RNA sequence: GGUACACGAAAAACCUUACCUAGACUUGACAUCCUUGGCAAAAUUAUGGAAACAUAAUGGAGGUUAACCGAGUGACAGGU
RNA sequence: CAAACGUGCUACAAUGGCCAAUACAAACAGUCGCCAGCUUGUAAAAGUGAGCAAAUCUGUAAAGUUGGUCUCAGUUCGGAUUGAGGGCUGCAAUUCGUCCUCAUGAAGUCGGAAUCACUAGUAAUCGCGAAUCAGCUAUGUCGCGGUGAAUACGUUCUCG
């Protein structure tokens, strides 16, 4: 038995929500059914962007629309991982649209 | 009755044109566009 | 206001021809466009055409003129009179 | 005269501050978006189409 | 009261009285203040002649407020003897950096003299 | 046996922690004097004003801890957090408090500044010409 | 038009003499959005009455405002030309909101020095029948008086 | 007019810029289609230059022409 | 630029000016950036230089409380205008950048006829952040929070 990494601290953040919630039971599934302890799917604070843009083509800056851009965002902090994890994690096939930060 | 004179600028300002044609002449060309570098990318999933 | 380290400023076109100019004794008026250039103390004596963005105004520049730049003698635009609208 | 200003926009200038950033679709100059790189009339247009992930429309 | 020419007011602190003086402002009072040693908020009506000699020699030592108007008067005639355009502009009494002159800038224009607008009967 | 209680105003949270005791309340706020935290524009009454009317003699120890907003919006919190806690020692108390609506959150914020308008709902200078 | 009854905030019982009044006349004083300022001003003018007056303050500000307080009011009634007023008798709720309206306004004018002692004055002025408020509710009580005939048609 | 006037313009020193004065260019700064080759454009250092642009230099990633670098070439490109 | 109008900012002040100490936010932004601390400088800033790809590091909260002073003056109000010396960005700040320091101290003591907004965290007010941006008298715009009111009897008149 080894471990070959302490402390992997996994961090996700995507600009859609339900996917994120997705890919975490897929990820803490996979990790339960090898032997390893989570501590815990902690949410992070939403970083949310706005742009405002004037509707009309000319005149009238008064009417404008506006956007948001949501980077939900997550963290995972691994315990021990060892050999019997990591190759599992190589089938985890991650959606696009969700963004992995992992520091190592 | 007169002490002399006490303006006349010039010599106090004469040192900055001496500081600018020294610089002028120094000129190098350093052009260059940037700062910190590195440390750029999106992380995968070390081998996907 | 301008930074010290820095000093003066001329696009050393003019200073080119300005020490060529000096050392030639008939000089005739000088026909540069730089306004940015700073009058310097070697330039004393000799005469510039400024381009005001029309014509190329004569300068002779003196002993006193020394400091500003060379484009705050010559004008850009002209205003001398209105005219009674009603 | 547009398509000489986007030319030139793509085109490096002899000069660091003689570079603006122009729309990349159309060749507006005003009122470019640094963070798309896109127009405020066309990033409106692009954004009720679905192209950027996660621009939707605020309620706050 | 006795500095130079200037009646600084009796019922009035020193550190006040000196900004009254033309070439003299706040900022350097306190300086003039601080390097004589001299403590604040006392009035000057309860001040001896002690005190009375060191301000003046520190204030000959600064540029004479007379002498000031002078040179704000030399400055002018120096930038108009030059024909400078910032000259120029400051000779028609007008705003000499670069404010604006189109509906603002009357401080340097006096009062208003009203004109009559164009007549419009519509188009 | 202590009891506590949550209350916000204004996004202010609150901690209060209510022990008996019998040896005078000690009003105590984020462990500093209430005579320190506040402008003591008379606004130490407020917080009080449902532990007056009813009773301070239990002389219970309070220990509030309020992180965020300003001081009336943080004293707005402890009032509520006071009478959360309140809930917890003679459910009966509840009734009277009641009545005044000293156990209601008070739902006032701050609205959202809105585009073409000066602020929250202020508006441009309109003109008839 | 509207056929709604607008509601109506709480009043609060003052915190100090715990007679409600005073805060009203806090939020008159108000400036600025000023809570705390206010509150010093008008409490740092009983101190001053205590000094002056050797009276209870609570006593000398009710017998000042109940008294400039007035009873009529007159209701602008354009027709033709000019306008015809109409005397009406006041709620009491409004009944106590025109004398504070009107104490800090003329408060706010005196030729006195700082304004803790100008609204000190005039509360303590107007306790004797002898002040710019009396004066105010007098003008008001004339012309009603003298505009009673066209007290019977209102609208 | 209300429904224009801190409006287009969420940034006019040069650039932006569409304007004026000047110095320069003509299948053109950019594009396709056609006969035809690629053994370059850049960038930068010199001289003349207000800078455009010219005459000289290291002759340049590459991939054998992919993209582009061109010649020839008339349909045309182009117009804020 | 002889002038006129619109939208805002600053004021005409002791609910204040100046000085000292000091408590309490939310949101947002950041690797050609945020820049802590230290050294120099009357200051804008410069040098050194960690920390932070960010619930971690950075972007001083101000009004507010207390103390001292001014004592109602065209002033310790008000800051325009003007002269000089500096700092930053940028090839380049004269036309035409802004900041700091020093100097001066216009008008203005509540504004005529007539008009505008607002029904609670609203009106009024105090700061903070972002966008475009090398830099910008944006006092503009878009956002966030701190304090925080008065009044609505009624549809006779007024506009739609
Ligand atoms: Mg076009
Ligand atoms: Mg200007
Ligand atoms: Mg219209
Ligand atoms: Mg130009
Ligand atoms: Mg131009
Ligand atoms: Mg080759
Ligand atoms: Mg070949
Ligand atoms: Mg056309
Ligand atoms: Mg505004
Ligand atoms: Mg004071
Ligand atoms: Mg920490
Ligand atoms: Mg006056
Ligand atoms: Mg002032
Ligand atoms: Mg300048
Ligand atoms: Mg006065
Ligand atoms: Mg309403
Ligand atoms: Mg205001
Ligand atoms: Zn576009």
């Amino acid at each position: 038995n080894a471990v070959k990494y302490p402390e992997l601290k996994i961090k996700l953040e995507s600009y859609d929500s339900t996917l994120l919630d997705l890919t975490t039971k897929k990820i803490v599934e996979v990790v339960k059914g090898v032997d390893v302890k989570i501590k815990g799917p902690l949410p992070l604070p939403t970083k949310k962007e706005v742009i405002t843009i004037i509707r009309s083509p000319h005149v009238d800056k008064a009417s404008r629309e506006q956007f948001e851009k949501n980077r939900h965002k997550r963290l995972m902090i691994l315990v021990d991982v060892n050999q019997g994890a990591i190759d599992s994690l190589k089938r985890i096939k991650i959606p696009v649209g969700v963004t992995l930060r992992f520091s190592k | 009755l007169t002490k002399q004179t006490v303006h006349g600028r010039a010599e106090k300002l004469s040192g900055k044109f001496n500081a600018g044609k020294a610089f002028l002449e120094n000129k190098t060309p350093k052009k260059a566009k940037g700062k910190t570098e590195e440390y750029t990318k999106h992380r995968s999933l070390n081998e996907l | 206001s301008r930074s010290a380290k820095k000093g003066a400023f001329v696009d050393a076109h003019l200073l080119k021809k300005v020490i060529d100019m000096n050392k030639q004794e008939k000089k005739r008026p000088i026909k540069t466009w730089s306004r940015r250039s700073t009058i310097f103390p070697e330039f004393v004596g000799n005469t510039f055409a400024v381009h005001n963005g029309k014509t190329f105004i004569n300068v002779y520049v003196t002993d006193d003129m020394v400091g500003h730049k060379l484009g705050e003698f010559s004008p850009t635009r002209n205003f001398k009179q209105h005219t009674a609208n009603r | 005269a547009k398509k000489s200003l986007k030319v030139k926009q793509t085109r490096i200038p002899k000069f660091a501050v003689r570079a603006y950033t122009r729309c990349q679709r159309c060749g507006r100059a005003r009122a470019v978006l640094s963070h798309f790189g896109v127009c405020r009339l066309c990033f409106r247009e692009l954004a009720y189409a679905g192209a950027i992930p996660g621009v939707k429309k605020a309620s706050w | 009261a006795r500095i130079l020419g200037i009646d600084i007011p009796n019922q009035k602190r020193i550190e006040i009285a000196l900004t009254y003086i033309f070439g003299i402002g706040l900022s350097r009072s306190q300086a003039i203040l601080k390097q004589a040693n001299i403590n604040p908020d006392k009035r000057v009506k309860d001040l001896t002649e002690e005190e009375f000699v060191a301000i003046r020699n520190v204030a000959s030592a600064y540029k004479i407020e007379g002498d000031l108007r002078r040179e704000i008067a030399l400055n002018i005639k120096h930038l108009s003897e030059i024909g400078a355009w910032r000259g120029l502009r400051h000779r028609k009494n007008l705003p000499v950096r670069g404010q604006r002159t189109r509906t603002n800038a009357r401080t340097r224009k006096g009062p208003r003299k009203t004109v009559a607008n164009k007549k419009i009967e519509s188009k | 046996q202590s009891y506590y209680g949550l209350g916000r105003r204004k996004s202010s949270s609150a901690k209060v922690y209510l022990t008996p005791t019998q040896d005078k309340g000690k009003i105590t706020v984020n462990r500093r004097d209430p005579s320190e935290y506040f402008p003591n524009k008379l606004v130490i009454q407020d917080m009080e004003q449902p532990l007056d009317l009813t009773d301070l003699k239990k002389n219970f120890d309070i220990n509030v801890v309020v992180k965020g907003g300003g001081f009336t919006g943080q004293a707005g919190a402890i009032r509520l957090g006071i009478v959360r806690a309140l809930l917890q020692f003679n459910p009966e108390l509840k009734k009277i408090l009641k009545s005044k609506k000293l156990t209601t959150r008070d739902k006032r914020v701050k609205e959202r500044k809105k585009f073409g308008l000066y602020g929250a709902r202020r508006a441009p200078q309109f003109t008839k010409r | 038009m509207r056929k709604n009854r607008a509601p109506k905030r709480t009043v609060l019982p003052d915190p100090v003499f715990n007679n409600t009044l005073v805060t009203r006349i806090i939020n008159v004083i108000m400036e600025d959005g000023k809570k705390g300022l206010a509150q010093r001003i008008l409490y740092g003018a009983f101190d001053l009455i205590e000094q002056r007056t050797k009276e209870k303050p609570l006593t000398v500000f009710e017998r000042a405002v109940g008294n400039v307080m007035p009873r009529l009011e007159l209701r602008v009634r354009r027709i033709a030309g000019s306008n015809y007023q109409v005397p009406t008798e006041v709620p009491q709720d409004r009944k106590i909101a025109l004398a504070l309206r009107w104490i800090a306004m003329f408060a706010r004018k005196r030729h006195e020095k700082t304004m803790l002692e100008k609204i000190a004055n005039e509360i303590i002025d107007a306790s004797n029948n002898t002040g710019a408020a009396i004066k105010k509710k007098d003008d008001t009580h004339k012309m009603a008086e003298a505009n009673k005939a066209f007290a019977h048609m209102r609208w």
